[PDB]
């Protein structure tokens, strides 16, 4: 038997996975059927938190848990809401461990936007129709922050959607302070923000459809404006007013329009703010100490540092986060070298100057732990593959003592490594993703053992034996003098006498990497093993984690190179043995989608069908933060012409030559439904005949449980008949 | 552009 | 003797039917645009005067598609910068000419984005409806007396009509009527407040980066209906310092009691009008004429001038009460309504006595009154060879009902058996459109000699081009169902032979008061699919279709979606035994009512159908306008007829989708059948395990009639019956 | 309610 569609869509065989939940330095939490369990690294035994069957009275059921640092209370968030990809509100209580009951009295709001304890103790901090609170007891009240807060107009301590999405990635605008003295918050203001309008059908008991505004900023369009405050929720009682002060960006980034990155906190006096310019390559830390004199975080000319790009863009998507000591006069930050190679540079903080103690031809994925003594972090340095991931451990007296903690533990069956140091890196427990399956492991930093290690995913390797499963081949080809990446799920058996249909799975957006060695039950293995059809996947002019040369070669001109150097990719692996050069398609989603509908319209003959998902249609139709940080404005100053010399509506009288599925949820708030539905307004306007599938109030994932099974079906029947298999 | 949920 | 009656001599119409319009400007002349100028044709000998010259069309905007002459003939409208809005309703800007001059009018011109305009039945005074509020424009090359100032846009309509009463209830967007000499100005005013809002998208050009979205007061069914006012301007008060005159005629209390509609106006004499009112069930309409008192000026109704219409059995008429043809004095009216045996005909009612005298009787229906005069009648209908797909000119004797004759049946009785005719202003005259079933022949004929006079258009021209092509052959027929005998019609393939088995293709309407029978000429896209493509396409008016009589018409009363659906699956049922017909390959396919229809046989488990296109399908009655749902299915109340408003939708039928094909076409820019209807249906689809297919068609109303869209829905449409019949 | 039926 194969790995079927119906395997897939079920998913019938699991993959286990071990989630953490480190509280102190030696202690961590786990989940066992219904039952909050704590385990003590230090040795394996394990004392129970909450029992089973203790779950009642809540709504519904649970959906999260969240242990005061303290332990002396616990949350229980329930009446989940999704919005947008991290946004949704929801109904919490609270629960005394120590009373073995639940608090009653002043409870928390139900819709509930956004929820957090303090670093130590249970200040508990929420927010609440736009307006931030503090609760610092669980029986007492709410003691209001902000009373600005107005939907789709001001934002206090969450994010708006472009911020939650191509800026902070996440609803989370709240940061308290290491000791729980300071709330620092951000206000967002998307009052002059223009109003993108789609309409919402919801169940059949609604005679008429709502529609719903989001606050949208395409290219080109005005902006959120932003405010940095620090709350001193020492001085606050209900009879006295709330102190705060607003940190200004520096000078060199309020000049015009501006982003807010990121917030990270040094010490309990010395707040670390990260302020970006709108075209992204203008990247400045301020690092602002507070004075009790004045009860002001002033910020010298000292505490300043710049991070440009003339290559392109600054950093990866966002600008790279600075990772700051306990002494607090010197961080770490991940910066690109003058070859375009991003590694860990070593800032002092009131020192401009750098000192990388990191360098090669690979690239530093992003730092994960910082001792006294040592550092981690994670690289592809490993066998010299981009697509890899494992964790060293650089000595900051001497930067020629790195050691891979992860490397060679199973070097065929974990090439893909993830972590979770301790509190205080006293343990650290790793993620092996692929290429065998998943391996979740416990280590310790000072033995270096491997413990006791949780998972090793036993259902899914015994199950898989009973079943054909395909083939992963990784390998490099030449394109332009340089070595790009690719990939390819060959089907169970595979014989190069045969020749076999091909299935360019596509994203290559801006740092991608769809050649890695992670284990996916995806649907490509639906495809090789049931239909026997080659899904390969490249990497080529565009991706990152390989030089800032390749990341930053696509930049100010999208819908090109990383089109282009795709038509070529498959032309090479159609001049192998076993790839019908008839049979070839292009499949995609998002950046997969747009650059799936260019390659379609490029005229080169090698692809016959293609299904896209979400696909950008035009670049003046997505939102400034991103579009703005790669194709610059669309102004006729700036980046006009390539705005216009990049829509797939130009490429439309070559989509007459082959097939095109375009699919698209109408209750998109990302890729909008009007690209998809514009581009097809062009194809009807040439001539071209296409198919189409719009799927009902489905968002950009199209991810219900009855629409997930019915967009691969679909695709499947578009694929299997252009393919002419049975 | 921005990718599905993760995969 | 080869070529075939391709796909593109349909979506390109290389075949064109000819026509010839024309209007009377008086009892013996009329107008006729002859390549591209306006000729004053004459009916009695044919002699033609150049009424305006061509090339005279310059420095009037872009272009000039439609002219509107003065009565007095003494000035002429153009106009020009069309825009479209629903079905009827549309802007415009509008010049004046001066034809004895023959100049332009400069001073005082018609304000840019006109709604409506009118000139008065006599003379050439100007009415016309601008943001919502009614003009006049006494001269034109003076300045207007605005009359109404209420006007709100999506508020207050005075002059034009709401979506709702444009699309059921008038068929027209104008809200005005001047009277005989001109003397009164009726109008109506419609509040469309408490209305509640559809809302969908429209995209527009590439450029646009943020799509509008468009607001409609839409009244679904068993929601908030607009208000309506009726009023009566007198004209003659109309100075710039002095007040508006005027009255307010009401629905008698009958009507008034509760909700109503306006369904209809008729200007009887310059002191006498003719309002019908009708409650928002609609199986009850009243007539009020009302006569304009000289003291008070009033519009006083009575007791005596009211006569009732009911229907105990569905609703008043066919899509609403007929009008009333009145005598030329006024103390009379024929309207055409339902007697005891379930047929439309015409009944002579007094107009100051209850009781009315039919005029016509026999199993057939009476479509409709064309003009009426002190001796003669002239009506339309079905009745000769008793085929309901037929209709012919009748004129009947007042004083002696027994004389009555047929104008059109043996003129040309086997090239023409559909018949249409617009009479002179005193009916001396008459111009006799043939429609088919064979090609069309546009006849002017005299009231006295019943002659050929001069064939206006005989499209000797499509002739020509059409006997060297191969072209089918409609088999109108009929088959036996519930002891009686409905209509059929099969579109045949050319050289037909009865042996080899054909497949199947069902075009549906299936509406109440429908029509898919019919010896009608049309150059169909079914015409493609047998002439090109080998299917059989038929046509079936079952339980629900009309001017077959009440009995059948009123069947589906409360029950949309039932009788209808389970009629055409029977109907095709017995299609499926003669022994050309391929069982294991018949198709369906329908636009509105038929996508209704279709998806609803294709949810029945029928096991006769294999593939189904809808296009614009309503799936759930709830989600249409209230004038039209409430007509046939009733109010979506618990205490009326919810129960079956609940099993009438085609998301409940979605399980037994998967034993067939689905094609969901629909347009994201629907005002009628919005997206919504499709779009639940998909939802219901995709949460049950139905695969489907679906096309959207961006800023396409419920035609998708846009040129290069029209093409696409029909090549998109072929493919998927071709690849269903493996053809 | 039927399109404008231009067949
Ligand atoms: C919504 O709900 C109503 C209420 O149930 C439902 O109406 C019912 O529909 C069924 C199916 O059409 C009716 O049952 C049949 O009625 C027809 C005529 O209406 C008869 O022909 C059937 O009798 C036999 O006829 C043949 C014998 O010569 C047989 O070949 C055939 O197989 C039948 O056995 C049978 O009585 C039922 O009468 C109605 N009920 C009412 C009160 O009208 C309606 O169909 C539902 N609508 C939808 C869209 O589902
Ligand atoms: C949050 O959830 C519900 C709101 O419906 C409230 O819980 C109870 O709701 C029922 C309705 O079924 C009411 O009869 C009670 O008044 C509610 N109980 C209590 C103890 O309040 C709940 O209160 C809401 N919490 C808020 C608004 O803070
Ligand atoms: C300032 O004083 C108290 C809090 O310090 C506020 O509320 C009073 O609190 C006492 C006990 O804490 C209660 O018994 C009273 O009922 C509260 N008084 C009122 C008026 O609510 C008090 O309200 C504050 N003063 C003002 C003017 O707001
Ligand atoms: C950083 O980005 C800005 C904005 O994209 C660059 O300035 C623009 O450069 C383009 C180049 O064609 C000009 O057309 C625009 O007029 C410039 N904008 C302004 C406001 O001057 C700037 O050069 C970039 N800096 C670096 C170091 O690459
Ligand atoms: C945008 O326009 C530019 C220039 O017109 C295109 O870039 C050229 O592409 C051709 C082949 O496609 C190359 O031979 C040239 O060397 C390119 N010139 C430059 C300056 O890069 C580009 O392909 C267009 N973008 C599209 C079509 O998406
Ligand atoms: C239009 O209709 C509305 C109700 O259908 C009339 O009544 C007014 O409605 C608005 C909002 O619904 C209220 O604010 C007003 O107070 C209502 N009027 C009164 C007197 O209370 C409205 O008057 C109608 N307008 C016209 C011009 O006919
Ligand atoms: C006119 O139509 C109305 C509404 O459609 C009829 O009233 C309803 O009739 C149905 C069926 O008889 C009942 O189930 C409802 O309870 C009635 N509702 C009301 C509010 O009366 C009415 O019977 C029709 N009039 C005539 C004379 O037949
Ligand atoms: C932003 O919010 C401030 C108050 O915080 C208000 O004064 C202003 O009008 C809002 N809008 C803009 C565009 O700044
Ligand atoms: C009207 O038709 C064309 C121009 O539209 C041209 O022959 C001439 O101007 C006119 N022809 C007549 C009057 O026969
Ligand atoms: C009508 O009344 C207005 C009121 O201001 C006045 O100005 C005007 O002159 C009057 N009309 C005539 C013709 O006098």
């Amino acid at each position: 038997r194969t790995y079927t569609l119906t395997d897939y869509l079920k998913s019938t065989f699991r993959v286990k996975f071990y989630t953490l939940q480190w509280i102190s330095d030696h202690e961590y939490l786990y989940k066992q059927e219904n039952n909050i369990l704590l385990f003590n690294a230090e040795y394996g035994n394990s004392s129970i938190f909450l029992e089973n069957s203790t779950f009642d009275e809540l709504g519904y059921s649970t959906n999260d848990y969240s242990v005061s640092p303290d332990r002396q209370f616990i949350l229980f968030e329930y009446n989940y809401v999704k919005q947008w990809r991290h946004s949704y509100t929801a109904s919490y209580d609270i629960y005394d461990l120590n009373k073995r009951q639940l608090i009653t009295e002043e409870r928390i709001p139900n819709n509930t936007q956004w929820i957090t304890w303090s670093p130590v103790g249970h200040k508990l901090a929420y927010v609440w129709n736009n307006d931030i609170y503090v609760k610092n007891e669980p029986n007492l009240s709410s003691q209001r922050i902000t009373w600005t807060g107005k939907e789709n107009v001001i934002y206090n301590g969450v994010t708006d959607w472009v911020y939650e999405e191509e800026v902070f990635s996440a609803y989370s605008a709240l940061w308290w302070s290491p000791n729980g003295t300071f709330l620092a918050y951000a206000q967002f203001n998307d009052t002059e923000v223009p109003l993108i309008e789609y309409s919402f059908y919801s169940d059949e008991s609604l005679q008429y459809p709502k529609t719903v505004r989001i606050p949208y900023p395409k290219a080109g369009a005005e902006n959120p404006t932003v405010k940095f405050f620090v709350v001193d929720t020492r001085t606050l009682s209900p009879n006295a007013s709330v102190t705060s002060y607003q940190i200004v960006p520096p000078a060199s980034v309020l000049i015009g329009d501006h982003y807010l990155c990121g917030v990270t906190w040094v010490t309990e006096e010395r707040i670390s703010l990260q302020w970006i310019r709108r075209a992204q390559n203008y990247s400045i830390i301020d690092i602002c100490d507070y004075d009790e004199s004045t009860g002001r975080w002033i910020s010298s000319v000292a505490r300043q540092h710049i991070e440009i790009s003339t290559t392109g863009w600054v950093g990866r998507f966002r600008p790279a986060e600075p990772h700051f000591t306990s002494d607090g006069n010197s961080f770490y930050k991940i910066i690109s070298n003058e070859e375009g190679y991003k590694h860990i540079c070593h800032f002092q903080t009131d020192k401009s100057n750098c000192t990388f103690i990191t360098k090669g031809a690979w690239e530093v994925i992003g730092i994960e732990a910082l001792t006294s003594d040592y550092l981690y972090y994670i690289s592809n340095e490993h066998k010299g593959m981009p697509g890899g991931r494992n964790l060293y451990r650089i000595q900051l007296n001497d930067y020629t003592k790195v050691t891979c903690l992860s490397c060679e533990l199973n070097p065929e069956r974990c090439q893909y490594y993830s972590a979770s140091f301790s509190n205080k890196a006293k343990y650290y427990q790793l993620r092996c993703f692929g290429p065998g399956l998943p391996l979740y492991t416990l280590h310790s930093s000072s033995s270096d053992k491997e413990l006791r290690v949780l998972e090793d995913n036993s259902a899914l390797d015994k199950m898989l034996q009973d079943v054909q499963m395909p083939s992963k081949k990784l390998d490099v080809i030449n394109l332009h003098g340089t070595k790009f990446w690719y990939q390819m799920i060959l089907p169970p058996h595979f014989d190069k006498s045969k020749k076999y249909p091909l299935l360019i799975e596509v994203y290559a957006g801006p740092c991608s990497q769809k050649v890695d060695t992670v284990f996916r039950l995806s649907w490509a293995t639906y495809l090789a093993s049931t239909e026997n059809i080659i899904v390969a996947s490249f990497d080529g002019r565009g991706s990152g984690y390989q030089g800032d040369k390749i990341m930053h070669a696509i930049n100010r001109r999208l819908g090109t190179f990383e089109v282009e150097d795709q038509i070529e990719a498959t032309r090479q692996f159609s001049k192998m043995g076993f790839v019908d050069d008839k049979r070839i398609a292009i499949w995609g989603w998002s950046y997969g989608g747009y650059v799936t509908s260019m390659v379609l319209g490029a005229g080169s003959g090698v692809f016959k069908c293609g299904i896209a998902v979400a696909p950008v249609s035009k670049w003046e139709y997505y939102d400034s933060v991103y579009t703005e940080r790669y194709m610059g404005l669309p102004t006729p100053e700036d980046n006009l012409d390539y705005y216009r010399n990049s829509t797939v509506m130009s490429r439309a009288e070559n989509f007459k030559q082959v097939e095109y599925l375009l699919i698209h949820g109408t209750a998109d708030d990302n890729v909008h439904f009007q690209q998809s539905a514009q581009l097809s307004k062009a194809l009807v306007d040439a001539g071209v005949d296409f198919q189409t599938m719009w799927y009902t109030d489905e968002d950009h994932g199209i991810a219900s449980n009855m629409a997930h099974q019915h967009i691969y079906t679909h695709m499947s029947h578009f694929l299997k008949q252009c393919f002419s298999l049975p | 552009i921005l990718a599905p949920p993760e995969r």
